[PDB]
């Protein structure tokens, strides 16, 4: 099999910038002078949609900035001014012989300024508690960059292992994430406790926002 | 416009078979060059898996050869992939797509939008829905969140819409996350204005398909 590499595996860059992947084959994808690797952009949630066929053709409806270079065994797309937009996993293929192979995928962010994420915090149900289980969510709202720190406490005590969070995708209407982490604990030990508190540590802000509440109040 | 829809995706035991289907519409499926199955494990990257084109004849990846087929019925505008003895390394989302008359023909400018088989000896669980209630510790200026927690559910995929599709401003509904009990959950929120939440209704929509769970949840202040 013709096996692709792509480089970089991601990038982030600012906003307009020029930004370049490339992606070597193990052999060559020439014949009777085309060359044969094309081209494709996913969203996330999203099928790929084909950017550049035949190594430098730009598939109908793809932006201009869009383009495609190369020959033999090395080709690089290049998006001549990175848009909001842009934010997605990029793949070449090969379609000179089968199997048809995809590189590994490059993933590609766009590098706003700093933004610190609004924190909200949510008690468990009372639906939730009638099922001896309390979920306690806390929701970190359109920050950047991608990494930020979250620490359950409960009356105190930091909780370490009974969390899990989860990211979206960077959004394209201000190139921000989000993120919500949920603690769980049983109905009796969530009884048993009153401050809830989720601390949040990110770049955007000068020192650690704490959003809790008291059970009961 | 010419549309590719996959059915078939779901919950299959491991050495079982998966029989999936595209059907296409606003376009005939004898006037395509081929028509091709490609698949996605999770995180992972793409991998064509099998084509047949417009005289019939099928090519098989030989990472799977010998236990897919591809097929079509131009009666019913439509083709299918079945593939057995299937293993964990075989979940993943399946997608439909079209090859070229043009350029080398192995490229594909048309998909479909990707149904997720998963491999696994677990049961069908449907969610539980809880609401996220805005209030004082989820307001930030004028602007409230609340949302719809999601909980225990097995296989993916969970759909979260609210108001029917009708408010999408300001939604994120997060990827769901591998509980140590084996089961997804996942959370949806929406910010909206404070001044909003006396007077107009919040209803989260969920969709399990995997276990013909639907839930309209009315999200109101506690």
């Amino acid at each position: 099999d013709i096996q692709l590499t792509q480089s970089p595996s991601s990038l982030s860059a600012s906003v307009g910038d020029r930004v370049t992947i490339t992606c070597r084959a193990s052999q060559s994808v020439d014949y009777d002078g085309d060359s044969y690797m094309n081209w494709y952009q996913q969203k996330p949630g999203k099928a790929p949609k084909l950017l550049i066929y035949a190594a430098s053709y730009l598939e109908s409806g793809v932006p201009s900035r869009f383009s495609g270079s190369g020959s033999g065994t090395d080709f690089t797309l290049t998006i001549s001014s990175l848009q909001p937009e842009d934010f997605a996993t990029y793949y070449c293929q090969q379609s000179h012989e089968d199997p048809y192979t995809f590189g590994q995928g490059t993933k590609v962010e766009i590098k706003r300024t700093v933004a610190a994420p609004s924190v909200f915090i949510f008690p468990p149900s009372d639906e939730q508690l009638k099922s001896g289980t309390a979920s306690v969510v806390c929701l970190l709202n359109n920050f950047y960059p991608r990494e930020a720190k979250v620490q359950w406490k409960v009356d105190n005590a930091l909780q370490s292992g009974n969390s899990q969070e989860s990211v979206t995708e960077q959004d394209s209407k201000d190139s921000t994430y989000s993120l919500s982490s949920t603690l769980t604990l049983s109905k009796a030990d969530y009884e048993k406790h009153k401050v809830y508190a989720c601390e949040v540590t990110h770049q955007g802000l000068s020192s650690p926002v704490t959003k809790s509440f008291n059970r009961g109040e | 416009e010419v549309q590719l829809v996959e059915s078939g995706g779901g919950l299959v035991q491991p050495g079982g078979s998966l029989r999936l289907s595209c059907a296409v519409s606003g376009y005939s499926i004898t006037s395509g060059y081929s028509w091709n199955w490609i698949r996605q494990a999770p995180g992972k990257g793409l991998e064509w898996v099998a084509s047949i084109t417009y005289d019939g004849s099928t090519n098989y990846n030989p990472s799977v050869k010998g236990r897919i087929t591809i097929s079509r019925d131009d009666s019913k505008n439509t083709f299918y992939l079945q593939m057995n003895s299937l293993r964990a390394e075989d979940t993943a989302v399946y997608y439909c797509a079209r090859g070229s008359h043009y350029f080398g023909h192995w490229h594909f400018a048309v998909w479909g939008q990707g149904t997720l088989v998963t491999v696994s000896s677990a049961s069908t669980k449907g969610p539980s829905v809880f609401p996220l209630a805005p209030s004082s510790k989820s307001t930030s200026g004028g602007t409230a969140a609340l949302g719809c927690l999601v909980k225990d559910y097995f296989p993916e995929p969970v759909t979260v819409s609210w108001n029917s599709g009708a408010l999408t401003s300001g939604v994120h509904t997060f990827p769901a996350v591998l509980q140590s009990s084996g089961l997804y959950s996942l959370s949806s929120v929406v910010t909206v204005p404070s001044s909003s939440l006396g007077t107009q209704t919040y209803i989260c929509n969920v969709n399990h398909k995997p276990s013909n769970t639907k839930v309209d949840k009315k999200v109101e202040p506690k």
